[PDB]
This record gives structure tokens, sequence and C-alpha cells, in this order.
RNA sequence: ACAAUCUUCUCACAUGAGGUGUUGAACGAAAAUUUAAAUUUAGUUUGAAAUCGAUUGGUGAAAACGGUUUUACCACUUUGU
């Protein structure tokens, strides 16, 4: 924690630039890992990043306000870019919006059409060309939508063995890696 | 019982002797003493429990054991020595003020003119002192 | 009961009946939990190479040998534990040795119970350690009898200066009238 | 002569002198300032180029080159400064053998000064510690991020030509001059050309800052050389 | 059963014990080494052992094993 | 997990400006400051050493009912985007 006041202080104040890796209208960013007693910041800009839980999956849309936030907690979570193909298997596997509240999947584009019926989104396609050409529904379906949980896949022997791993995530900005990570999260 | 716990690995606080010396029983007091003018751990900490037969088996456990590289000495003294301000401000979070920030914020610190008046009032008396001090 | 489990619990408690001398009375009182997870967290860096990787890098040293290359002229004296009784005990009689590991069930007893003995008259701090199969791991083996650093790096002797001196005042310090007097008859 | 509107040096500078021969059976100038003119404790010295030289030759230095040291290592030798720079220790090798407080205290006394390069002049607050970093050692901001005998030496020069000025949250300036055996008009001229470089890149508002200058030695009273004598209508500006 | 009689080990001896001087062969490379490799380094002159890239990339190759050769020579209401 | 993010330069320009970061304790100098108090503050010492000696200004973040208790580097850019 000690560590973690340090990073977070070097990195506020005569810090206040962030790299941004560009073209790219959204970005992935996933917290592989947790702090035991996190700082009251950290907690609540992971209630703001929507990742309060680990090993959660959601696309956030890049920008320079999100950049602040993907500076805030990439020492407790890793970023990258999200690819095309990726993605259009990624709603489709693990579309589980907040129905009513509840994390419900999007099996049937009839409920797709009635709650994104008022953002013009009647079918999964036509919301994911909403989401990968982000419009301005996409900001109101990632509301509707409960975030994904990637949660890592024990495999092999070792998998089951090793203390405390989890298939080897790494920190930072994956990139084509985070599209690597989503290719094996299902 | 108190005890005296000394040659702790740097930056441990009460919070974290507190959160390990109740799964051994009651913690009553705790002193983790500090510099005056700077408020960093003297690295030399103090802590009173409920009963002396607890803090005795306590101390049997914590006779020269090492963590994080240091053997940690832990042996509940008798209370004869034991005085009032043993555990004078336990339980209670130090304030490290800045007083060089106050003394930055003094030292530039906007006034009036009888309050800049003040500051150069003895600007001659200690230069007619230098001047005799020849 | 099996024709030999009512041998296996009677040799339990035949040690623990009868009348120990004091030099064997030494080996039941034993290094701790805690201090004994230290030292091997020291010795896990100076395992002996395994002798499958020990020859992965001879093909990588005999490879450039081959075509004119060397490393011999830049090579720097390897460092590990020091293993095998007759190495150790002739690593205490020329005291190039520092810290001396003795494995508290080795079969016959008399294969180190001269050891305890030597480490305190020529001055190499000495503990008395559980299981010599947890030495066996140390070393890549089924089961050893002793270890013994004789010299780590200057990465660590600073560490070694200090768990030796955890060595010495809870088992030297310690232990000081159980190795004095006559051990079992419970 | 643009310190208070006046050139007190080298008279005062020949009686110190005197005074010090006076008061016979190293220099330090004490400032007073119009505030607290650091904003904090800077950990890192200020290289005040001095024409007469209060750093000791006969001093060996050791340089904390960073990774791989094998380089500038040979470098060393090839500078030919073997007699000046003692002994080059590794970036890594320095965060990574001598780690102890008490054997950061003997590598510290183990070597007489210290060189250190400014690539890596940053990392130097942690892996040292205030067992050097408090001590009255403080590291010296060496420029050899080139890698070359000139680039070397002329630093190397320039670590033993000028001197070093550590800033920290203060309203008090103090400056060590040099030694006594040095000339007074030598040392009257280096204390000129440090206030040359006071002006420049330590006070904030120059001269004009700089209240009372008072001279002393390292046990010897303060005689004020310089002392601003509208510091009264000044102090009313700033403190309103 | 009386006490512990360390009347000898009592005491620590200051200095080693055996005098034979310190050889040689423990400030140098080991020669065993240096006689190891040279059979290896003559076994690739010869061509029985795979070299240390030949360890890795003959195993990449491998393991592509999907039917490389031939075997054979109620409905919606 | 006793693993962990303290700065092996940056930015401009070619000269600059930066690079915030250091056990404890004991020891002890003479000067300057700053606002009587504080600040800087020689030289020391020593095992990451220790057996009462705590100083007490200011900023607000959550529970709680405007008080109240909880932070164990919250410091003046002042404790939960």
């Amino acid at each position: 924690r000690e560590r973690e006041r340090i990073r977070l202080n070097r990195s506020a104040k005569n810090k206040g630039d962030i790299f941004v890796p560009d073209e790219t209208k959204l970005l992935f960013v996933i917290r592989i890992a947790g702090v035991k007693n996190m700082p009251p910041k950290i907690r609540k800009v992971l209630r703001l990043l929507r990742l309060s839980r680990i090993n959660n999956a959601v696309f956030v849309r890049n920008n320079k306000a999100v950049a602040q936030m993907l500076r805030i907690v990439e020492p407790y979570v890793m970023y990258g870019i999200p690819n095309l193909h990726s993605v259009r298997e990624l709603i489709y596997k693990r579309g589980f919006g907040k129905i009513n509240g509840q994390r419900i999947a999007l099996s049937d584009n009839a409920l797709i059409e009635e709650a994104l019926g008022k953002y013009d989104v009647i079918s999964i396609e036509d919301i994911i060309h909403e989401i990968y050409n982000v419009g301005s529904h996409f900001k109101e379906v990632t509301k509707f939508l409960w975030p994904f949980t990637l949660t890592p896949v024990k495999h092999s022997l070792m998998e089951k063995k090793v203390k405390h791993f989890n298939e080897g995530r790494k920190a930072g900005y994956c990139g084509e890696e985070i599209n690597e990570l989503i290719k094996k999260q299902v | 019982g108190v005890l005296y716990v000394g040659r702790l690995p740097h930056g441990f606080y009460e919070k974290q002797m507190r959160m390990y010396f109740s799964q051994f029983g009651p913690v009553l007091r705790l002193r983790m003493s500090r510099n005056r003018k700077t408020g960093s751990s003297k690295h030399y900490a103090f802590i009173e429990f409920e009963s002396l037969d607890v803090a005795n088996v306590v101390a049997e456990t914590m006779h020269n054991y090492l963590l994080y590289g240091k053997l940690l000495q832990c042996k509940v003294i008798p209370e004869d020595q034991v005085h009032e301000n043993m555990f004078k401000g336990a339980d209670v979070p130090f304030k490290r003020i800045p007083h060089a920030t106050i003394a930055r914020l003094q030292h530039e610190k906007p006034l009036s003119k009888e309050k800049a008046d003040k500051l150069i009032t003895r600007h001659n008396r200690k230069l007619k002192l230098k001047k005799r001090k020849l | 009961w099996p024709e030999y489990i009512r041998l296996q619990r009677r040799r339990k408690i035949l040690n623990l009946r009868l009348k120990v001398p004091p030099a064997i009375a030494q080996f039941q009182k034993t290094l701790d939990k805690n201090t004994a997870t230290q030292v091997f967290k020291l010795l896990n860096k100076y395992r002996p190479e395994t002798a499958a990787e020990k020859k992965q890098r001879l093909v990588a040293e005999a490879e450039a040998v081959a075509n004119g290359k060397s490393a011999q002229d830049v090579s720097k004296k390897p460092y590990n534990v020091k293993y095998g009784l007759n190495h150790v005990v002739a690593l205490i009689e020329a005291k190039k040795a520092k810290l001396v590991l003795i494995a508290s069930d080795v079969d016959p007893i008399e294969l180190v119970v001269f050891l305890p003995a030597l480490c305190k008259k020529m001055g190499v701090p000495y503990a008395i350690v559980k299981n010599k199969a947890r030495l066996g791991t140390v070393i890549h083996q089924k089961t050893a009898a002793v270890l013994a650093v004789t010299e780590v790096r200057e990465e660590d002797k600073n560490e070694l200066a200090s768990i030796v001196s955890a060595v010495d005042a809870n088992f030297s310090a310690k232990y000081d009238e159980s190795r004095r007097k006559w051990g079992g008859g419970i | 002569e643009l310190l208070g509107s006046d050139a007190p040096l080298e008279k005062v500078c020949s009686a110190l002198l005197e005074y010090e021969s006076k008061r016979k059976s190293p220099v330090w100038l004490q400032l007073a300032t119009l505030k607290f003119i650091g904003n904090n404790r800077k950990l890192i010295p200020y290289k005040i180029a001095i024409k007469n030289p209060v750093i000791p030759s006969s001093s060996e230095a050791c340089l904390i080159v960073k990774d791989p040291q094998r380089v500038y290592k040979d470098l060393v030798n090839e500078a030919g400064l073997s007699k000046v720079v003692t002994r080059v220790i590794g970036l890594s090798k320095l965060k990574a053998k001598w780690n102890s407080y008490e054997q950061k205290r003997q590598l510290r006394d183990q070597f007489d000064i210290f060189l250190a390069d400014d690539r890596v002049i940053p990392m130097l607050p942690r892996i040292l510690g205030k067992t050097f970093y408090q001590k009255s050692k403080v590291p010296v901001p060496v420029k050899i991020s080139k890698g070359t005998a000139e680039q070397l030496k002329r630093e190397v020069v320039s670590a033993y030509g000028a001197t070093y000025f550590n800033s920290a949250p203060c309203s008090s300036f103090m400056i060590k001059c040099g030694h006594v055996s040095n000339t007074s008009t030598e040392l009257a001229e280096n204390v000129e050309s440090i206030l040359q470089f006071v002006s420049k890149h330590i006070v904030p508002d120059g001269a004009k800052g700089i209240a009372s200058i008072h001279l002393k030695t390292s046990q010897s009273i303060a005689i004020p050389l310089w002392n601003n004598p509208n510091l009264k209508e000044l102090i009313a500006s700033s403190r309103k | 059963y009386p006490d512990y009689d360390d009347f000898f080990t009592n005491t620590v001896r200051e200095t080693p014990l055996s005098s034979a001087p310190e050889p040689k062969r423990r400030f140098a490379p080991s020669k065993h080494e240096q006689k190891r490799i040279l059979q290896l380094a003559y076994a690739i002159r010869k061509g029985r052992i795979l070299t240390s890239e030949q360890r890795a990339e003959r195993e990449r190759e491998s393991q592509s094993n999907y039917a490389d050769h031939d075997l054979w020579a109620p409905p919606s209401h």
C-alpha cells in the first residue's frame, strides 16, 4: 500500500500527461487482479471504471479522460485494443446485459429490440455496428449491459497446481495481446 | 500486561500489530514511538494487553523471531518500571505536522503595514549589536 | 493389524520410553517452523544445477567451441549449496562452511551424531532441521543428509548474516540444557 | 556590484583571512533571503562553477555508471583517471551488493569523493539512503551521458573544478566557499562568481531577494559582506 | 545418568584441521567439464548430437497430427 | 505472495529548465534565516542498534446522528474520480 501510495503521487504530481495509444475509438481494459485493503481513491476509481471485481470484461471508449482513468488503475488493470472479429464473438459468447438489473444473456434480438428500441438497436449486429463504429448509443448500450466476466481457464494439469497463478496475465497496454488475451478468454 | 517489542520491520503500524495481536487476545493499548520533529517511527513499539499471562504467552512466541530481515525481540517486561506516560497518546493518529510548510507559509506570508513593521523593527537593533561586536 | 504395523507404532514409542543419551537427545528438539522457512528460501537460489539442464548449458558451451568461440576465459567461479556427508565433514574441518544443516531422521543415527559436536568445536553455526527429504528436495535428491553454505555471492551476504543470527538465537542459544541432559523416558 | 549595489569583496576577505589568522589559537557563506526560496527539499546539488576549486583533487571519487558497467569501466581506464576516479561501480551493483545501512556507511567511507551520471541521478535517492543522502555527502550530477573520454575527463575536471550547492526548503541559504589556504583575492572572486550563479538560477527574486549575506568560517561569526539597504521597501512589497 | 561432559568440545578451535595446501584445481575452470565439453564438441563434428538451435526447431514440425493418411485405403416434423 | 511501480533521465533548447526521493537512535558545532517559536543548520557516532519522555498547527473523506469515531506519511496542489 505504501508502494501504491508512492505510485499514485508520482503519477499525479508532475506527471499529468498520458500515453494514450491512438488509432482506436475504443479500448479493452481488464482488472487482472486487485489490491487487498486498497486505497479509498483506488476503490472509488474501480467503482468509477465499473471493474469492481477482478477478471471482469468490458470494453470502453478511448478518450483523454479515459486515458487518465487508464493511467489511474494501470497498476491494477491491463489495457489494450480490441480486435474486429474478436468483439463479434465476444458479444456472441459473453453478451449478458443487465436486463431489469439482472445480468441476463442476450439470447434473442426481440429483447434486444425491446430495451434498445429507443436507441434504434434491434439486433446484436446493429449493436456491434454501433459499438465497433461507436455511435451515440454505444454509451447507453454499455450502461444497460452488465460487464462480462473473463475468468482465466485452467486447462492443463499445471494450471490447477500453481500457487495463485492465472495462466500468466500481464500488466499494461497489451494492445494486440489484449485481443490475444480475449482469444484465450472464451 | 504490557510489552515493548523492538526490532520491528520499518513501517509496521499499530494497525498492523493490533490486527495481529488481537489474534492472541485483547490488545488494550499500543504505542509506536516516533521522532518528535519528524513523525517517522522510532522502531521501538510498546503495546499493552489485557492480561499479563496472555502477554507472557505472546512473548514466548516472539523472542528473537525473524521477520523481514530482523529477529523481532518481544519480551513483556514488569509493570514496576511502567510509568503513566508509557501509553501516552495511545490509539491516536499522530500529527506529523509539516512545520516547514507552515514556515514556508510563514516565510512567504502577506502582511499589513504594521505586521511588516514588526518584521523590520529589530533589523536595526540586530545591526547595531553586530556593529558593537567588532 | 498387519504383521508390520504393530512394530511401526512400537519403535515410535520405545524411542520415548527409554533413556536417550545427551548426544542423541538433541536430535528430536529441532529448529521450529518459522525459522526453517527462511533458511530454505535462501538456499532455493543456491541449488545445484539440475543434471538435465547442466548438460543443456554444456551443449550450448560446446557448440561455440566447435566454431572457435569460448567462455572459459570469462567463466566466473560458480556458486551453490554444498551437500553430501563426506564433502561437508571436510568443509567443516577446513573451516570453510558457514551454515551446516543436519537432518533429524538419518536412519543409522551415527552418521550425523558427531556433527553437532564438530560444529560446536570448529565454530560453524549449525541447526538441526526436519525431514531429510526436505533437504533432498533442495538439491534434486531423494534423501539428503546434510547441506552447507560455504560461499554465497555478495548479493546475499547481508541476508546470511541475519539468518544465521536467527539460527544461533533459536537453536544454539536455546536448546542449551536439553543437549546437556538425557532424554526420553516419557 | 550587482548584489547590493556594491562590491565589498577582497577587502573583508583579506580581513577575514587575517581574522582566521588572528583566531588561530572551512568557510561557509550564510545568507539572509527574502523568504523560503526552497519550495521543497531537493535531494540534488547545484553545480556552482568556481575558478578556485574547493574540491580537493587529493580525494578519490567513485562514479555510479549505468549498466552495463564493463563499458564505462574500460573508459575510466581509457581516460587515465584511475587516480581521480577510484572505483567504477555499476548502477546494478550498487543497488544489489552494498545494501546494508552500516555497509552503505562503510561503502560511503571506503571512497572519498562521489560521481553520479545525470542519466541515473534520480534513482540515487532510494538505493543509497539517508546514510549517504543526509550525512553531508550528496551525489554530484556528472554529465557523462555521451560515452567518450572527452565527455568524461571534461566532466571529471568540471566535477573537481566546480562546487556543488544542495538546495532545500529554507529561508537561509548557506554556501560552502572553500578552504582557508585559498587566497583572499581568489576566495572573493569565487564568492563573486557564486553570487553571479545565485542570481541566475538560485535566487527567485535575484539579488533583490538577497537581503543580508554574512560570511563566516566553520566556527567564526558571520561578518555581513553586503546588506540590502532597500530591503525595508522590498519587505513591504512582498508582505502585502 | 549424569550430565553431558563436554570437556573437549567446550571451547572453539580457531585453526583449520587439515594442513595440506589448497590444490590449484579449485581456482581454475573445472577441467572435468573442459574434458566434457570436448566430448560434446567432437560429437558435433561427427554429427551425432543435434545442437542447441536444433534442440528447438526439430520439435516444431511435429505435433501436427490430424489424419495425415487415409484409413479407408428422427427427422424434423 | 514477507512477489509486487522510486524515479539506469525527461523536456524543451541548442543552452537551459526540471528529475522529490533518504531507517532509527545517539552525538554535537556556530552561524544565518524565517516567522518567543520554528527553519536552515559543521562535525559526529552506530548492528535496520532501540525499554516513558507525544510533538500537537492546518486540511476533509467516509459511517453516524450540527456534534460524534476512523485513518498510522492527509500537508498547504493538505485523507474516497
